[PDB]
Order: C-alpha cells, then structure tokens, then sequence
C-alpha cells in the first residue's frame, strides 16, 4: 500500500498538541459557561 | 561582496581601477547620489560637480567636469569622466571672475559663442561651491 | 592618407574629411570636437548602423585592421538586457550616452 | 422597534463603502505590476503570484466590511 | 451549541492528518525524488 | 451523528483519493495525477525554506503542509452548491489559530525561555518610546493571533452566503414578468464570476494562510 | 541652458566644461600636458557627392 | 433557487472542459516528455561511458 | 562488461519501472530516505539543474 | 413598517458610492498599462491578459457595492 | 408612507456622488495617456484605441451609478 516511515511526529510537534489540548479545556470551560445563553 | 569595486578614468590618466572602497557621492541629473557597496545597475549622467570618495581612509574629494557613473551587475562603480582636481589648488578666483565677466559678455553674441559661454557661466557658478 | 585612397576609389562616397591629426597623441577635446562634428553637419542619429575602422596594434611587430561598432539611442531601449539598468524616463539618458559613447570610441580609435 | 430593523438597514447602508479601500487598493498593486513588468521582463514570475498574493491581503479586507454588513443585515 | 461537535472531531482530523501526511505522503514522494536523482546522478 | 463530520470524513477520503488512487504502481515517471501533488510539493517547498531559513528549516516543513491541505481541501469541498458550509464556522477555524498561536508561543519559550520576549524590541530606538514599540507590539502578538483565523472564515462566511442571496435575487428576478426572460443573461454570467472568485477565496487564502504562519514560525523559532 | 536645444552636443557640452575647467586651471600648474590638451588644430572639409569641397575650418 | 447556482457551475465545467483541460493535457505532457526525455538520456550517457 | 552490456540492452523499462523494485535493487535508496526524514533535509540538493521546479513560483 | 422600506431606501442611496473604487481602480491599472507599452513596446501580448486580470477581479469589488444597493432597495 | 417617497428621493441624492471616483479615474488614464505619448511619439493610436477600451468600460461604473439613482428616484 504506502510504506510506513517512522518519521517525528511526538518529539517534534508537541506543543501544537498541548495547545489544541489546552483550547479544548478552555472551550470546557466557556461551553459549561456560555450554554446558558 | 562587501565594500565596492571602483574604477575612476579619465582620457590622460585613470586614477582608481578595481580599488575597493566603501562609498562614493557623485553628482546626476537626479540630483546628488551616493552609492554603497551593493547598487541597483543605474546609468547616472554626470552633471560637472564635486565627486567624493570615502574608503577605508578618509574621502578625497574631487572636482569633476561630468562624464557617466555606471553601476555594473556585480556592483563594480566605474566613473567615466574628464578633470581630475586637487585638494583646492587648481582653482582660483582671479582667474574665474575676470574671465567670467568676460564669458557674460560673449553670452550677448552670436549664438553659437553665447551657448558655450553661457555652459562656462554655469561651470564657473559649479565652481562658486567649490570656492565654499 | 586614408582620403587620397578612397577619393581614388570612390569619390561619391566621401562627405567629410578630417585633417590636421596625427602631431601628437590626440587628447579628448579632438575626438569629442569631431564627435560634435558628426551630429552637427552629417547628422549621424539618422543613422541606424556606424562602424569604426581602427588600426590595432596586437604586438609591437604585429597589426590589425579592426571593426568596431556604434549602437545608436534608439537601439539601446531595444535592448533585451536594458531594463535592468534603472534609467530614466525624464533625463534623455540614451539621448546624451550615445554622444558619449561616440566620443570615447572615437578616442580609443584615434588614440 | 419599529426602528431598530430600520436602523440595522442603514447600518447596512454606511457599512457599504470600507470596500472602497478594496476598490483603490488591489488597483495600484496592478499598476504596479505592470510597472513590475515594463522595466523588467523576465522577472514577471518572481512578481506574478507575489503581487497576486497581496490582492488576497487587500481583497479580503474590503471582505471583511461587507461581511459585516450581512450580520448586521440579519 | 455543537462548538464541542465540530472542535473534537475537527482536533482527531488534525492528529490523524498530521501523523498520516508525515508517516505515508510526503515521503512517498521523497522516494520519487532521491530515485530520479539516483538514476541520473547513478 | 454531524454532517460537519461527515464532511470531515470526506476531506479523509479525498485525501486518501490523492495518492492512493492517484499513483499507478508506484512509478517512477510521475503520471498526471501525481504531477499535482508534485507542483504542490514543489511550491510549498521554495516556498517554506526561503521563508523560515533555517539550518534545520524542513522539521517544519510537514506542519505547513498539513495546516496548507486541509484548508485547501475543506475550501474545495463547499465549492459545489448543494452542500453546507465547511470551513465558514469562524468559531472552530478562530480556535485552530489559537491553537496554533499558543502552540507558537509555547515552542518559542521552551526554546528561548526569558529571552523569548527579545522580538519586543525589534530595531534600535531612541529612549523616551522603547516601551511603546512593545506595547503595540504586545497588541498586535495576540491581533496576530485573532485576525488570521478571522479573515479567512469571514471571507468564506461572506463567501457562500453571497452565493446564497444573489441566487434568491435571480430567484427574484424571474418570477415577474415574462420580459425577464429577455436580456436576463448578465446575472448569471456575474454569479459565474462570483464563482471564479470563489475559487480565488479558497486557494489563495490557503496560501495566505501558510505564507503567514511560516513568517510566525519563523519568528518563534528564531529572534529577529 | 537649453544647450542641447540650442548649442553643443553633449560631448562637446563636456569639452566646454573641459576647456573651462582648463582655463580656471591654477596658473602654477596649467602645465604644458594641459595646454596641449587645449591644441585644437584639426581641419575639416565636407566633401560633396561630386568630389567637391568647401575650405579648411579650423574646429 | 439553487439549482440557478449549479447551473453556473454546469457552465462553469463545460468551460474548464472547453479550455483549462487541454491546458492542463499540455502541461503535463510537457513535463512528462521532458522527465522521461533526461532519464532515458542519462542511462544512455552512462552506457556509452561503459563502451568508453 | 560484455553481459553487462547485454543485461544493459535487454532490461531497460525505462518508462514503468516501479519504485519499489528500486528499493529491492537497493537498500541505499531507503537508508538515505529514512535517514533525509530523520534529519529533516527535505531538500534535495543537486535536483533542481536537471529536473525542473515545476512549480507556479 | 411605514419607515422600515423608506430606510432601506436611504441605506441603499448611502451603500452606493462603495463602488468609487470601481471608478478610480480599474482605471489607474490601465494607467500603467499605458505606461507599460509605452516605455516597453513589445510587452503588449504580454501585459492586457494579466492587466484584464487586474481589470476584472477588481471591478467586481464595486459590483459588491450596487448589489448591496440592489439588494437593501428590494429584498 | 408620505414619508417614504422623500427617503427615495434623498436617497436618489445620497446615491449620485459615486461619479467623483469615475471623473477621477477617467483623468489619471487620460494622464498616463499623454505620459506615455510623450515619451514615445512613434505608437499613439496603437495604445489609444486600448486607452479609449478603458476609459470606456471604466466609465461604465459611473454609469451604472447615475442609473442607480434614477431607479431610486423610480
């Protein structure tokens, strides 16, 4: 099919992740907060 | 590369060629132009003027009778002109004014000498900031 | 010299003769004096194509008759590398460089 | 309340013309893109998207006025 | 309402496009190109 | 179950439909399915190692081509009329550029720690207005942030929409009388060049926002 | 001052302004190298299509 | 009402069938003659440097 | 050299050749691409003189 | 409902000048494509497709301004 | 509604000032168009044709305008 390459997704890109992870508790926040609208 | 190539002529005796430098003032129709070590390639007609050149030493500052400034691709300055000129010596007001009053005087003939006359105004008039 | 060859040859075409040369080594207020020459009475702008026969010198034993061309203002904004210098519209600078150009050429010429 | 769709109409209305800065803006990066162009034929792909990419940057802008004229048109 | 709907999975489509496009599609063409150089170059 | 992710799963698939299918055999001569990835490639790649110049500028290099394909892809989709809008809600494009400027912000101060707030003082100064270029630029590191999801949903959120209205006008437009069938041609050819801006609003904003955010990398990888 | 108007050409332009930074030369050193840059003794004679001829003017 | 929006878009592919298409056909043939062009020329440059 | 040159006139498919059989005559071409994503040099240098950008810039 | 259609009527006389950058704007790009075959003369073939580039997707800008003032006059 | 025949016809007013961006962009191609004459005298009614093109489907808009203000006098 395609051949898999070990390329560095973990030890590159992590704080893009962290940022997606700490948005999605922010918007945890402001969705508990602004769904009483 | 850093700095300039420059290459100073003159129909008796080319002064600087291929001497690095740092800036040169020139005087075009443009107005008064200094170039630096990168340039974009620009003819520049050179209106009789006062040329300096500032190296790594100091600025030699040239009286010039104009000529053409001409700024090959590879930002190599070649300076295509006529008089060479010292420090100060070569030009005194004796010699300027009462021959200028007299270059006025042929400005009123035929037209053919008024012309030429009327350029030696201007030059002489050049030269009243030469004499600063 | 060069007059009393081509007068013997060709008598209709010669419109203009320098003479009163060869003293010295001629200095830039000769050749630019005829260089004014040139566009004053033979009127040379018209012109598409000029070319100067000078006598090279390749060693001291050796010469050469050489060809040397002149482009005139008008070829120089047909140019395919022309753009690249900026120039201006306002200043008549081909108008002024060909004259100079013609005058230097004819000084490397005579000199 | 009688007025306030009104008001949102000519709301409407005065957020209209911040599209005139679209009008001049993407005009001059053209022109000078013929400018680009006359001077220097050869360099036209070095500037065709890069003028190109800039009427993105100004289109967008004027984009952004009447937009906001649709939301306050509802 | 859906703002959690539409961020999650658009978040999951972000890793999977991350890790995927690196692991499979841009080095898929890599090869394509140190082939053709080391068939030219030889 | 979310038509948006279903929408999302056909981005994954098409996705999928430009490789896969597209290769044949895993040739060497590159057939024309593939020579569009390529020129894809190729004008990411120009584009990205003159913009970031980086000794190790490619590390980045897959980022931007995966933040560039989706929004060429989700911006190629709604495209086709009969379809919901896809990249036109502004609350999750706006929150991908705050992921990704938090994302910048975090990279630059695990790289540089304190001396990561060094792009505050960009040029030399004179005294008396060294911390006024801060502070606008301190209000324009987060208008960084904002302005960049917020232009290019809000071109899309004015880019169907508009699709929509006009169409309701030559809704309004031939339901009169039937002299609206004559000489009624030039709204239609002028929504067929809404449409040829359409594509305009999708490509090019991609572009925008790859070129834009390499610039950002570029700033929060290395200092001036 | 519209010289290219009405006078010279602008090389001869540039041989006034030689002539006249030549002629406010210091007279210390307006050396002989300079005044014979100054010695214009060339003739011209325009020759017609005939093999005609005008007189000898000194330029 | 929508269907007026894919009737444009019906003009629109019969356009880009009429024009960008064979465009498109060019330039990838273009690109395809000259790829197979250079690597066919450089196997048979190194078969002549084996018969040097 | 001579049944190289004859395995040379028989085996030339040059226009549908498959990658994967590159990789099978060589594991070099995998080493250096495995090792090219490792470093990150998605550059490849010495490729843009004789096989063109291709690109719109 | 007396006044709501008379302002819509106004908000359309106001959403009407937007399309001022119509009438400098394609016209300042054929501006300097008189330049541009004039101090260039054989870049015309060159020029007017791009420059009719820069004609027709910066006119459409100022359609955007009257179908504002066509749409706030009726619908 | 004796009031909103007024609004049309100050509406009519407010939409009529568009042609200063057409009588302005008409004289900068007249102005390039002398600018580029002048510097060459040898292609005048080669470009001249294409000047008067746009002049005239740059014009178009201020006429699309006036006649927008005569609907909305309508």
């Amino acid at each position: 099919m395609l051949k898999r390459f070990p390329t560095p997704i973990l030890k590159v890109y992590w704080p893009f992740f962290v940022a997606g992870a700490a948005v999605y508790y922010g918007m945890s926040k402001a969705a508990d907060l602004s769904s009483n609208t | 590369s850093s700095g300039l190539k420059l290459q100073f002529a003159l129909p008796h005796e080319t002064l600087y060629s291929g001497s690095e430098v740092t800036q040169v003032n020139l005087p075009a129709k443009s107005g008064r132009i200094g170039v630096l070590a990168n340039h974009v390639p620009t003819v520049e007609q050179l209106l009789p003027g006062v040329v300096e050149v500032m190296e790594g030493s100091n600025s030699k500052k040239f009286f010039i009778s104009g000529g053409f400034a001409t700024v090959q691709p590879d930002s190599q300055l070649c300076v295509t002109a006529i008089e060479a000129f010292p420090l100060e010596s070569f030009s005194q007001e004796n010699i300027k004014n009462l021959l200028a009053e007299a270059k006025k005087n042929v400005s009123s003939s035929d037209a053919r000498e008024a012309a030429e006359a009327a350029i030696q105004v201007e030059v002489l008039e050049n030269l009243q900031s030469v004499l600063k | 010299k060069i007059k009393m060859q081509l007068l013997r040859t060709h008598p209709n075409n010669i419109k203009l003769s320098i003479n009163g040369i060869g003293k010295d080594a001629p200095t830039f207020q000769e050749s630019a004096l005829i260089a004014d020459k040139l566009l004053s009475v033979m009127k040379a702008g018209t012109y598409p194509k000029i070319s100067i026969f000078y006598n090279d010198p390749v060693s001291s034993l050796s010469f050469e008759p050489s060809e040397k061309p002149i482009f005139n203002a008008k070829t120089i904004e047909q140019s395919p590398s022309f753009g690249k210098f900026e120039i201006d519209t306002d200043a008549n600078v081909p108008r002024d460089l060909f004259e100079y150009t013609l005058a230097n050429q004819m000084l490397t010429a005579m000199a | 309340m009688q007025l306030v769709l009104a008001a949102k109409y000519i709301g409407a209305g005065i957020s209209t013309i911040g599209l005139l800065g679209a009008g001049i803006g993407i005009a001059i990066v053209f022109a000078a893109l013929i400018n680009g162009v006359s001077r220097n034929p050869s360099i036209k792909d070095t500037v065709f998207p890069m003028a190109i990419l800039g009427f993105a940057l100004s289109e967008a802008t004027g984009l952004f006025c009447l937009m906001v004229s649709f939301l306050l048109l509802f | 309402f859906y703002f959690m709907n539409q961020l999650t999975y658009g978040f999951l489509l972000m890793i999977t496009l991350l890790i995927l496009f690196s692991q499979f599609f841009l080095p898929m063409i890599l090869r394509l190109y140190v082939s053709r150089l080391f068939i030219s170059k030889l | 179950l979310t038509t948006f992710s279903l929408y999302t799963i056909i981005v994954l698939l098409v996705i999928t439909s430009l490789y896969t299918l597209t290769n044949n055999n895993n040739k060497i001569i590159g057939s024309r399915w593939l020579i569009s990835q390529e020129a894809i490639y190729d004008t990411i790649m120009n584009m990205t190692k003159g913009q970031i110049g980086g000794k190790n500028w490619g590390l980045y290099f897959p980022m931007i081509f995966t933040l560039f394909m989706f929004i060429f892809i989700a911006n190629l989709i709604s495209m086709i009329p009969y379809s919901f809008a896809l990249s036109a809600h502004l609350v999750f494009i706006i929150s991908l550029s705050i992921v990704i400027w938090l994302g910048n912000t975090i990279l630059g101060l695990y790289k540089h720690g304190w001396v990561f707030f060094s792009l505050f003082v960009p040029a030399g100064t004179p005294l008396p207005l060294v911390p006024l270029l801060v502070i606008i630029e301190t209000l324009s590191y987060f208008a960084r942030a904002i302005s960049l999801g917020l232009r290019l949903g809000s071109n899309i959120l004015a880019g169907h929409l508009l699709m929509v209205i006009l169409a309701g006008l030559t809704f309004n437009f031939m339901l009169i009388n039937l002299f609206t069938l004559v000489f009624g041609f030039v709204p239609l050819a002028m929504i067929l060049a809404i449409m040829m801006l359409e594509f305009a609003i999708g490509i090019i904003q991609g572009y925008v926002w790859a070129i834009l955010t390499a610039s950002y990398l570029k700033d929060a990888v290395y200092l001036h | 001052s519209a010289w290219r108007k009405a006078g010279i050409s602008y090389a001869a332009y540039l041989n006034v302004a030689a002539q006249a930074i030549r002629s406010s030369l210091k007279t210390e050193l307006q050396t002989a190298s300079v005044l014979n840059r100054s010695q214009t003794d060339a003739f011209y004679t325009q020759y017609k299509n005939g093999t005609a001829a005008s007189e000898p003017t000194p330029i | 009402d929508e269907s007026i929006l894919l009737l444009t878009f019906l003009g629109f592919t019969g356009l880009v069938a009429k024009y960008l298409a064979p465009a498109y056909k060019d330039f990838a043939d273009a690109r395809m003659k000259k790829v197979s062009d250079v690597l066919n020329a450089s196997r048979n440059k190194h078969v002549e440097a084996v018969k040097d | 050299l001579q049944s190289t040159l004859d395995n040379i006139q028989s085996a030339r498919p040059f226009d549908e050749l498959t990658v994967d059989d590159l990789t099978k005559i060589k594991p070099e071409i995998d080493a250096k691409v495995e090792e090219m994503v490792k470093k990150g040099k998605w550059d490849v240098p010495g490729y843009k003189d004789r096989f063109g950008n291709l690109n719109v810039m």
